[PDB]
């Protein structure tokens, strides 16, 4: 959540949060900038309810497309970059940073994937800059017309609207693996 | 306690320079960005123009564009702003504002200085 | 995200005429140069690609080049051998885009003519 | 990007209730602050992000609404609450603010 | 060029009534064809959505038709700003070829 | 009157095959069309339902199209009594229209 720098739509990151307690009182608490949509879960009993590996997942896109990173929903982003599971079982925080994430001249570092073959399974990555042929002719290895690469980029600017402003979202997973519960939160402490 | 202080503000003459300082003591200077704020005699807050926490991002508003220069001295906890093409409209009470916006903690504006009293005039 | 076209002056017959249009609102990547023909319905002169490649008409193959200023994102169209017939209206385009080829953003364009 | 705040002026007394609007030209989708400068003083934010009260603000100051209409409502006019309020949108760049209110005593 | 033809070469419409342009395709370009709407002394600007995934950015009322070889464009209400020339570009290959039009 | 018009004017019919018949409305009547039936030196009696609800006393025979300014009747068997003149009452606002007509 307070990383410096955020992953690109087409190379969503995951890090594996596991064996160890985790506070969801820091997120969660102080909701104005977070939407946070609890999918499959309690907001508030996600400190008591334990999960076996619970995953994060960060990536910046534009804040129209918050609403595409949910169960069952059909866009440029999760028909071709990230697809939630029917069963998602997990949150996704989302928030406005137009001031940390975008330049004057522009930022183009972000790239979004805008053609593949088919739409792809739940929680699934690919990486791969390779071109998408439409054309009968082959792509011959360069994009050409009829043939696109998949990166398009995100072009953020500071002057942008708030529908088109950039916003990073950490699609908290939760996994109900048969392996024995790793990631659990519960303290209280009262005194003897 | 959070402590911006404005410093440096005095008389100055039509088409001359001057500079300003805030000096953020019990607080990271870094992760918090910052921005200008004038209120004109007599009138309302005007912002003026924006360093985010790296000290990469600059944006300013159009009266201020290409006459003030905004730097951020996170080794030396101070920001500084410094006006270079003097004019009759300056006059005003510059503050200084703390923001968080961004950080999924962020407050906007939270913090404002106590502000120097600059004036234009021959 | 209007573009700025200009260079659409009166050239003589076998010139070299360079078009050069500024593009403003987005960065230039896929873009072309569809041309409106007097007298008919629009017609193509030459296309560009993100890559660099460039595919041209075939009565133009040869005679154009058209490359992409990253400082200025300006497109330059440089057009060798001019003749009545490639002579036309220009527009600065988005030449291709999504799925399939989507010619949208169309600039005012610039009347290109030849005379003798 | 501009911001319009409707009562330019208000009388009132202790234990009162007003409304102040600021209407945006383009939805600013929840960010709006309102700000409470006092006479010769530098001004204190009151209200962020539309209705999220700012730590340290008294419960009776409240605000509303969600794009292109918000308002701030004082149940109780305090003595202490007579001050030219102001509104700012946080996170669209050109940022701009409200004339204000300038609450004032019958 | 490729085999692009359109009929009628003039279409005489009245107000607020049904309207349908033809166009025709001889690769058989499959499922791949554009339309574009220009008015007299105007730069023509995007119709159909070039067959990208549905029409974007237009009501019910514009048609989209265009299978194989058959592909048709009908509007049932003719607002009085509506009336244009319609062109048709080739999306089948390289060099993309714009159909001869028809107007109102 | 309504912009009401009938094709085409008169209808040429062999026995026992499908006959169409059609009329315009300007005023987008929507969905408020009705058919009546007259044979020469007879008062003429109600054909369609008038879009109450849906044909009543009526076999599969008639069709009822009439959606927005376009509107079809269909009937597959032509009984020798069915040829008849038909007209198409305006149900969109009074004082309320009838077609010119056409008969088999």
């Amino acid at each position: 959540f307070n990383a410096t720098r955020f992953a690109s739509v087409y190379a969503w990151n995951r890090k594996r949060i596991s064996n160890c307690v985790a506070d969801y009182s820091v997120l969660y608490n102080l909701a104005p900038f977070f939407t946070f949509k609890c999918y499959g879960v309690s907001p508030t009993k996600l400190n008591d309810l334990c999960f076996t590996n619970v995953y994060a997942d960060s990536f910046v896109i534009r804040g129209d497309e918050v609403r595409q990173i949910a169960p069952g929903q059909t866009g440029n982003i999760a028909d071709y970059n990230y697809k939630l599971p029917d069963d998602f079982t997990g949150c996704v925080i989302a928030w406005n940073s137009n001031k940390l994430d975008s330049k004057v001249s522009g930022n183009y570092n972000y790239l979004y994937r805008l053609f593949r073959k088919s739409n792809l399974k739940p929680f699934e990555r690919d990486i791969s800059t390779e071109i998408y042929q439409a054309g009968n002719k082959p792509c011959n290895g360069v994009a050409g017309f009829n043939c696109y690469f998949p990166l398009r980029s995100y072009s953020f600017r500071p002057t942008y609207g708030v529908g088109h402003q950039p916003y990073r979202v950490v699609v908290l997973s939760f996994e109900l693996l048969h392996a024995p519960a790793t990631v659990c939160g519960p303290k209280k402490s009262t005194n003897l | 306690q959070v402590q911006l202080v404005e410093s440096g503000g005095g008389v100055v003459q039509p088409g001359r320079s001057l500079r300003l300082s805030c000096a953020s003591s019990g607080f990271t200077f870094s992760t918090y960005h910052m921005h200008w704020v004038r209120q004109p005699p007599g009138k309302g807050l005007e912002w003026v123009a924006f360093i985010s926490y790296d000290g990469s991002n600059y944006y300013y508003s159009d009266s201020v564009k290409g006459r003030f220069t905004i730097s951020r001295d996170n080794s030396k906890n101070t920001v500084y702003l410094q006006m270079n093409s003097l004019r009759a409209e300056d006059t005003a009470l510059y503050y200084c504002a703390r923001d968080s916006s961004g950080w999924h903690w962020g407050v906007p504006f939270d913090y404002w200085g106590q502000g120097t009293l600059v004036t234009v005039s021959s | 995200v209007q573009l700025v076209e200009s260079g659409g002056g009166l050239i003589q017959p076998g010139g070299s005429l360079r078009l050069s249009c500024a593009v403003s609102g987005f960065t230039v990547s896929r873009m072309s140069w569809v041309r409106q023909a007097p007298g008919k319905g629009l017609e193509c002169v030459s296309v560009i690609y993100t890559g660099g490649n460039t595919d041209y008409a075939d009565s133009v193959k040869g005679r154009f080049t058209i490359s992409r200023d990253n400082s200025k994102n300006t497109l330059y169209l440089q057009m060798n051998s001019l003749r009545a017939e490639d002579t036309a209206l220009y527009y600065c385009v988005r030449g291709s885009g999504g799925i399939h080829d989507a010619f949208d953003i169309w600039g005012q364009g610039t009347m290109v003519t030849v005379s003798s | 990007i501009v911001l319009t705040q409707s009562p330019s002026s208000l009388s009132a007394s202790v234990q009162d209730r007003v409304t102040i609007t600021c209407r945006a030209s383009q939805v600013i989708s929840n960010y709006l602050a309102w700000f409470q400068q006092k006479p010769g003083k530098a001004p204190k934010l009151l209200i962020y992000a539309a209705s999220n009260l700012q730590s340290g603000v008294p419960s009776r100051f409240r605000g509303s609404g969600s794009g292109t209409d918000f308002t701030l409502t004082i149940s109780s006019l305090q003595p202490e609450d007579f001050a030219t309020y102001y509104c700012q949108q946080y996170n669209i760049y050109p940022l701009t603010f409200g004339g204000g209110t300038k609450v004032d005593i019958k | 060029d490729i085999q692009m033809t359109q009929s009628p070469s003039s279409v005489s419409a009245s107000v607020g009534d049904r309207v349908t342009i033809t166009c025709r395709a001889s690769q058989g370009i499959s499922t791949w064809l554009a339309w574009y709407q220009q008015k007299p002394g105007k730069a023509p600007k995007v119709l159909i959505n070039a067959a990208s995934g549905l029409q974007s950015g237009v009501p019910s009322r514009f048609s989209g038709s265009g299978s194989g070889t058959d592909f048709t464009l009908t509007i049932s209400s003719l607002q009085p700003e509506d009336f244009a020339t319609y062109y048709c570009q080739q999306a089948h290959s390289f060099p993309p070829t714009f159909g001869p039009g028809t107007k109102l």
